[PDB]
RNA sequence: AUGCGA
């Protein structure tokens, strides 16, 4: 006999509560959404440098969960939040596949998330040994617009924390 | 190629496609300083102006209906039943 | 200081000349003022029709149309609404203060 | 998306004043259209709503393991009785008032607590517009890609469709 | 990330009630329900706020690169 | 099969606005 | 004094155009640029 | 016929409970449009004072600057919002912030280690110094006039215990928040109430009487004290319909669903206004009704434009 | 997009005011204008000009001729897309010409997504699940006139495949029509008139009367009461031209009469001189695109009226779903 | 509200292993309707795991048909759309191609 | 009435220049996406 | 050009060149290739103008 | 080209 019929399900399919109550392809689209979900990728993110990360700051533990949610420790990396949901057509913008959020809730940080993009500024990406080298982060001619110091420190690297908009210098 | 006026045999009605092209080309003319033959009555959209010009049939345009042979019928706006 | 020239606007497209049918447009309003104002306006025995409509939530606009018969003007009927809302809110504040004091 | 593969875009950020408020004094976080469920049969989501509501009120997690329940021990009865002991409708509805007007709605509205997840695909941000940009030298036609400020393709089928319309001046 | 300041659904400030709540689950050997009842979170929007919280910042903070280790 | 057990602390957690367990 | 922290020893330092890009206290070759007292405005939303 | 004085005759208020943070009061004989007007205004339009522009000078914490700024925005301040006027936008930043329109709060915290606790984690508060950054660490920084004006109303967070951030040795937070006057409609941080809601008085119309153990058995179907039985040999009565929650649990049983009707009193409204501490809830209601009246005066005064 | 999409508008004596203002606004406003193309052929970008310089150019949009080479032309202004332009919307599937129609542009504030009415989603086979759409902006009065006259949505109310209507209300609007049109739905004068102005704005050109007209209540008695069918009568009486008799139709519903009782009769949809006298309305009626009510209005008064009816119904049912809402739950 | 009913694949009942079993839990050649894939359980009260494996079968094969139908309709569209694109209505109501070669003397014979 | 129906017939005719070829192709293709002898798309 | 733009482009090209073929530029596809008003619909006809001579 | 969104 099976130890538990969950032994026939994959990990994500067990993470789906009451998966035996939905039309099967909706559970499969659930695996694709939860698998495509913006969540907490790790906690060493200050020591990675991914081309992109999506990190939800307001993460919570489901009230409704599989016991494999604890047994696999997925609570270390919560991927969502518990919301007060009314199943109601009322506003007229909830048709077919569109849903409404509370404005005040988003203003309080609901589902607030951040996205990290990492860049490599290389000066040899395609150099040519000793000879080639000559570029140094910094300045020399003075003739540059001194407003670049508004973004780049006197060593040629931007001040960590700086607000940057397209067009601002990322290094000099 | 000239189908004699006495011999024009085509639909007395303006097709939706005919009406569309007339209104577009004439509107474009008004927008390029073609002389307006009707009161602008406040309007600023050249297309609505050309629509007014169609409503009074003041438009000075002619439709050349082609036949696949190559013969054609020159029809005035002022005769083709607008709608 | 200036009499606000843009708060309320009279939509010529929606106003009779005889004198008893207008649509007014107020900026920066919604059901908040709207449904109360139409409610008090419906108390006017000389209002035939009155109601409010939001052209679009994102636009932050309120249109309120009052069409009456020849025994009142829509501007007058609206002023009757506003005097009723002000006096009624005075009543609410007054009884609320009285019961706050009675405690 | 919910844990049920029922994904939807946020159509609008509804003002809290305009949301519907329950007689409990709250207005939902999310409103989902009911007509989405009849095709999907995501009734696991209904049970997750009533279980998250019971489990928030009594203040405990609920087990959602597939087949922990039985046709003779339905979840609507388990969480129905637990919720009714809590002080809430056995069917899980709550009397709601219209935010806009203020009357009580016709019927008791289905409200609950559901784990909702934010998909990384904010395709909202993927918008692009090009009225001017670079062109490939071998064609002088708009370059490719959003990040290249490229221009969307009018494909062969869209050509066919424009010929269908008779819109030959639009096709040109 | 860190205990939210306010309950998304209602509006009641909750960020002050985390540490006492955790103390009430440790020190007083209370249960989560009764602890939230004594905290005044008498609505499920509030109930869930603290009940479901996952204070992942404690896991984040051990990665502090500004002190030797 | 055993039915999943109902919770032991299954007691009122909701009141009207205006009221408390001082009436319970 | 500009600052650069060693990715592996935590030791603060102040690189110059005249020194090797290495942690002088450990020997690492990766340095995090330290945050400083620099004004940034923020809309509280 | 309807007049405003016949309303004044018909309008009633009954205040059940007035706490310095919650008010539960009733408005009898009003229109839903008016109760909803007061509710809506109490929520979105009543001005409150909240942090708006946070100026960081340093943040080495593991918390994102933006996020911490939003969290500092969320902190409700115990400030009477009438001490300040609105700040315009038509004018330069140098004129925007003055002592008449802005309140400055400084935060300068530096986390250290403590000289050697007992075991180890002996929490965080003993292993580290200023490990926990609370709203109570928002030092109020007055300017001139308002320095004197607040002599007897200094600026304090309405809940100092709010944890704002957690640090680690060598991490530091230095920022200066500019708190302005704003309304809850422009952003939810300016809403002065936690929950302002109304509920219609539940009405329990008993169509035929029930008695004995079926009457007490009906009595246990409702919240404890809604249905009272004095003798039950003659009636099963309603002690107070206001205690009920409309769980509609009674309808589950045929013993009753054919001998009871459950409705509401359209005229009677049960308001519940709980304040976030910035202001007392009744004072917030007073401001809401005076706000609606002020709006009607604005519409009287305005000239109908064309 | 409203600030990043332009039309090359030749300046005349009739549009000098609007284009002078649009230039004054500049590229960084509403109906301003990003660029000015002279008749000499040169381009002058407003990307970085100051309000002063754009003010200076506003007084030069109407300058005289200068070269016999150019005397026949007039300057051009690249104005932002605005509320008077038509745009060609296409959704991938192109599978048919009806999936790429011309819509009239309505710039919505504080939006980031292309906003579309529900009535079109059964022609594009589109759904807000995450669907993306291409928006094409034609640059020529010939393409404008065609996108407003040939490709336009109203000219696509029926498919050529079968001639069944592909454009109708959906989901919630259908259940709202089913609920509103029940003989059980009554409305007070206040409620009735409110729903009416909620769905009809005479200031918006939503009528053929320039005032409002109303019916007698269904119940004169204890209280003046209007039915939902009387509301559909009022909207149809207000959207059809006063010079024409009311549409007369005998249709059917998708709801058997047995569901409304042992003697109830609610499947016969009866329209007499503009007045709904029996039955409810559903997908079979204004969405079914098979003779139902909307199809009948399309046939009798044409596509402009049928489109007006669709917008009016969409607003009526959305607002009534605001008053009463619709829900579904485990008890169901 | 009632039952899921009989699952099917490519037009017929559940696949059976070469041992004669439609699932490990079923003895070889089980004549029970359920063993063929008939699910008596419903979404409101759930489906037994043996039944979840069959509704999963039908749901997947549905997703396959859904993902393949669009590749068989593009070539059906373009293959004749290339041919009839020249095909239009002459001004004489006769259907001529853009060449001029007459295809029909009237559209459907009624115009 | 017969005169009216004849005039409706004259006013219901296909316009000169209609893209009926393309319309045909889409009216056979587009509905074939919803899809003893060969049936459906293979047929 | 309609042959060229479907399949075996080079094969139809070869058979065309070997014929010394002339395109009468009627195919809508072919006409698109040369940047010509499509002959269908609104391009099924020409528009001229009546102008006063005095 | 791989994966993937619709
Ligand atoms: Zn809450
Ligand atoms: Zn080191």
């Amino acid at each position: 006999v099976e130890f538990t019929p969950t032994n026939i399900l994959s990990i994500l399919a067990n993470l789906t509560p009451f998966s035996d109550f939905n039309q099967s392809p909706r559970n499969m689209y659930q695996c694709q959404m939860g698998k495509q979900t913006m969540g907490t990728p790790g906690v060493a993110l200050c020591h990675r440098s991914d081309n992109k990360l999506y990190r939800l700051q307001t993460g919570q533990t489901p009230i409704v969960k599989a016991n494999l949610y604890d047994d696999y420790g997925m609570d270390n990396f919560p991927n969502g939040f518990n919301a007060v949901v009314a199943v109601i057509s009322y506003t007229g913008y909830d048709m077919d596949d569109a849903m409404i959020i509370n404005k005040s809730a988003d203003e309080r940080g609901f589902g607030y998330g951040t996205m990290y993009k990492t860049e490599k500024v290389d000066l040899a990406l395609n150099r040519n040994r000793g000879d080639p080298i000559t570029q140094h982060f910094g300045f020399g001619n003075d003739e540059w617009p001194k407003e670049w110091l508004e973004k780049l420190d006197e060593d040629g690297l931007p001040y960590i924390g700086t607000y940057v908009e397209e067009g601002d210098p990322i290094c000099a | 190629k000239a189908i004699p006026k006495d011999q024009r045999a085509t639909t007395p009605y303006m097709t939706k496609y005919e009406r569309a092209r007339i209104l577009g080309t004439r509107a474009l003319q008004i927008s390029m300083n073609a002389p307006v033959f009707v009161d602008l009555e406040g309007e600023t959209d050249p297309l609505r102006i050309a629509m007014k010009e169609l409503a009074e049939k003041k438009i000075p345009l002619v439709i050349r209906r082609y036949l696949p042979d190559g013969s054609f019928e020159d029809w005035s706006v002022e005769e083709l039943i607008v709608d | 200081e200036e009499p606000d020239r843009e708060k309320i606007k009279l939509l010529t497209q929606a106003t009779s000349e005889d004198g008893t049918s207008a649509s007014f447009q107020i900026v920066e309003e919604d059901h908040t003022l709207g449904n109360a104002l139409r409610y008090v306006i419906m108390k006017n025995p000389d209002v035939e029709f009155c109601g409010y409509s939001i052209p679009h939530p994102s636009e932050n606009l309120l249109n309120i149309r009052i069409q009456t018969y020849g025994e009142t003007t829509a501007v007058d009927a609206l002023q009757k609404g506003l005097k009723d809302l002000m006096d009624l809110c005075d009543v609410v504040e007054s009884k609320f203060t009285e019961k706050i004091k009675s405690m | 998306s919910s844990r049920h593969g029922q994904k939807g875009v946020c159509s609008r950020k509804w003002p809290t004043i305009d949301m519907p408020f329950s007689e409990t004094g709250i207005q939902p976080d999310i409103i989902i259209n009911p007509h989405a469920f009849p095709s999907r049969m995501t009734i696991g989501m209904f049970v997750e709503s009533l279980a998250g509501k019971a489990g928030a009120l009594h203040g405990i997690a609920q087990d959602s393991t597939p087949w922990i329940f039985n046709e003779d021990d339905t979840p609507a009865d388990y969480f129905g009785e637990q919720l009714a002991k809590a002080g809430y409708n056995y069917h899980g509805n709550e009397p709601m008032y219209s935010g806009a007007t203020g009357e009580e709605l016709r019927a008791d509205i289905y409200v609950g607590v559901v784990y909702y997840q934010r998909l990384r695909h904010m395709v909202n941000d993927k918008f692009q517009v090009r009225s001017t940009g670079p062109v490939n030298s071998l064609t002088m036609q708009p370059v490719k890609g959003r990040k290249r400020h490229g221009g969307i393709r009018v494909g062969e089928m869209e050509r066919d469709a424009l010929i269908g319309h008779g819109t030959s001046f639009l096709l040109q | 990330m860190i205990v939210p300041v306010r309950c998304f659904s209602c509006g009641k400030v909750v960020g002050d009630k985390w540490e006492s709540y955790l103390n009430l689950l440790q020190e007083d050997e209370l249960d989560e329900g009764t602890a939230l009842s004594r905290l005044g979170l008498k609505r499920y929007c509030c109930r869930r706020m603290i009940l479901t919280h996952v204070d992942l910042i404690e896991k984040f903070l051990r990665y502090n690169p500004l002190e030797k280790r | 099969r055993k039915d999943v057990p109902k919770v032991e602390g299954l007691k009122l957690e909701h009141f009207a606005t205006g009221y408390d367990a001082e009436d319970f | 004094t500009l600052k650069y922290i060693c990715a592996e020893c935590s030791s603060k330092l102040s690189l110059s155009r005249t020194d090797a890009v290495r942690c002088k206290d450990c020997g690492h070759r990766i340095l995090l640029k330290a945050r400083t007292k620099r004004l940034v405005q923020f809309e509280a939303r | 016929e309807w007049n405003v004085e016949k309303f004044k005759k018909d309008f009633e208020v009954n205040i059940s409970s007035l706490d310095a943070r919650e008010a539960n009061f009733d408005l009898i004989n009003i229109d839903t449009s008016i109760a909803n007007a007061f509710r809506r205004i109490m929520i979105s339009e009543v001005p409150s004072v909240a942090a708006e522009y946070v100026y960081f000078f340093n943040n080495t914490s593991v918390i994102q600057d933006e996020v911490l700024a939003h969290r500092i925005g969320l902190v409700p301040l115990k400030v009477d919002p009438d001490m300040l006027t609105w700040v315009d936008s038509n004018l330069p930043d140098d004129e925007k912030f003055t002592d008449e329109n802005t309140i400055v709060l400084s935060l300068n915290v530096k986390c250290t280690r403590n000289p050697d606790a007992p075991k180890g984690s002996t929490d965080p508060k003993e292993l580290y110094n200023n490990a926990h950054v609370y709203a109570r660490d928002l030092k109020f920084e007055p300017q001139g006039r308002q320095s004197t004006t607040f002599a007897d109303c200094p600026v304090v967070p309405a809940d100092p215990d709010i944890l704002l951030a957690k640090l680690r040795p060598g991490q530091e937070i230095s920022l200066k928040a500019h708190c302005i006057l704003g309304i809850g409609g422009d952003h939810a941080k300016f809403s002065p109430v936690s929950t302002a809601s109304y509920r219609l008085l539940p009405q329990i119309n008993i169509l035929q009487p029930i008695k004995g153990e079926s009457a007490r058995r009906f009595q246990k179907c409702f919240p404890p004290g809604v249905i009272g039985i004095d003798e039950g040999s003659d009636e099963a009565y309603v002690k107070d319909a206001r205690k009920d929650t409309v769980s509609r649990e009674v309808l589950r049983y045929e013993e009753f669903a054919d001998k009871v009707k459950l409705g509401r009193v359209r005229n009677h409204f049960i308001f519940n206004v709980e304040s976030a501490g910035a202001m007392t809830p009744e004072e917030i209601f007073f401001k809401s009704v005076r706000i609606l009246k002020n709006k009607a005066e604005y519409l009287k005064n305005c000239p109908i434009t064309q | 997009f409203a600030v990043k999409l332009t039309y090359p508008e030749p300046v005349t004596a009739y549009n000098i005011a609007e284009l002078r203002q649009a230039v004054i606004n500049g590229p960084d406003k509403w109906p301003g204008a990003t660029q000015i193309q002279n008749e000499d052929g040169s381009l002058v970008s407003l990307i970085g000009m100051s309000v002063e310089q754009r003010k200076a150019l506003a007084n030069q949009l109407l300058t005289p001729s200068s070269n016999v080479s150019t005397h026949t032309l007039n300057k051009k202004v690249y104005r932002h897309i605005k509320n008077r332009d038509v745009v060609l919307m296409n959704r991938q599937p192109t599978l048919h010409k009806a999936s790429m129609m011309g819509h009239k542009v309505r710039v919505l504030p504080n939006e980031k997504t292309l906003r579309l009415h529900y009535a079109n989603t059964g022609a594009y086979n589109a759904d807000f699940d995450g669907d993306e759409m291409n928006m094409h902006f034609p640059q020529n009065e010939n393409a404008r006139a065609e996108a407003l006259n040939l490709a336009n949505t109203d000219s696509q109310y029926l498919t050529p495949t079968s001639g069944s209507p592909v454009r109708g209300l959906i989901q919630d609007h259908i259940s709202a029509g089913v609920w509103l049109t029940s003989k059980d739905s009554f409305f007070t004068r206040e409620q009735y008139q409110q729903y009416i102005y909620g769905c009809i704005r005479p200031e918006d050109g939503h009528t053929t009367r320039s005032k409002i007209v109303t019916l007698p209540p269904t119940i004169f008695k204890p209280y003046p009461l209007w039915t939902g069918k009387q509301i559909i009568t009022t909207v149809l009486l207000n959207v059809t031209p006063p010079d024409m008799p009311g549409i007369n139709l005998i249709s059917k519903n998708k709801i058997k009469n047995e569901y409304w009782g042992k003697g109830s009769l609610e499947n016969e949809v009866l329209f007499k001189d503009g007045a709904l006298l029996c039955g409810i309305l559903d997908k079979s009626q204004y969405g079914a695109s098979k003779y139902g009510i909307v199809h009948s209005l399309h046939e009798v008064y044409g596509p402009e009226v049928a489109a007006k009816v669709l917008s009016v119904l969409g607003r009526l049912f959305t607002n009534y779903i605001t008053a009463t809402a619709f829900t579904c739950g485990m008890d169901d | 509200m009632c039952l899921l009913g009989q699952q099917a694949l490519e037009g017929r009942r559940v696949p059976v292993m070469v041992s004669g079993k439609t699932l490990p839990s079923f003895k070889p050649y089980e004549t029970d309707a359920m063993a063929g894939g008939y699910v008596k359980g419903r979404f409101y009260s759930g489906i037994k795991p043996q039944e979840y494996y069959f509704h999963c079968m039908a749901g997947r094969e549905g997703l396959i048909d859904t993902a393949v139908k669009t590749s068989r309709s593009g070539y059906l569209q373009r293959c004749l759309t290339k041919q009839l694109e020249g095909v239009h209505v002459s001004y004489d109501n006769s259907i001529r191609d853009a060449d001029g070669t007459l295809v029909q003397f009237m559209y459907g014979g009624d115009a | 009435f017969r005169a009216l129906m004849q005039l409706k017939y004259m006013r219901s005719l296909i316009n000169p220049g209609e893209a009926v070829g393309i319309i045909a192709s889409q009216s056979v293709g587009e509905p074939s996406t919803q899809m003893n002898v060969t049936l459906g798309i293979p047929r | 050009f309609m042959k060229m733009s479907y399949e075996t482009t080079c094969q139809f090209l070869t058979k065309a060149v070997l014929d010394n073929e002339r395109e009468q530029l009627d195919s809508p596809s072919a006409r698109i290739v040369v940047g010509k008003l499509n002959n269908v619909g609104t391009g099924s006809f020409d528009v001229l103008a009546k102008v006063p001579n005095a």
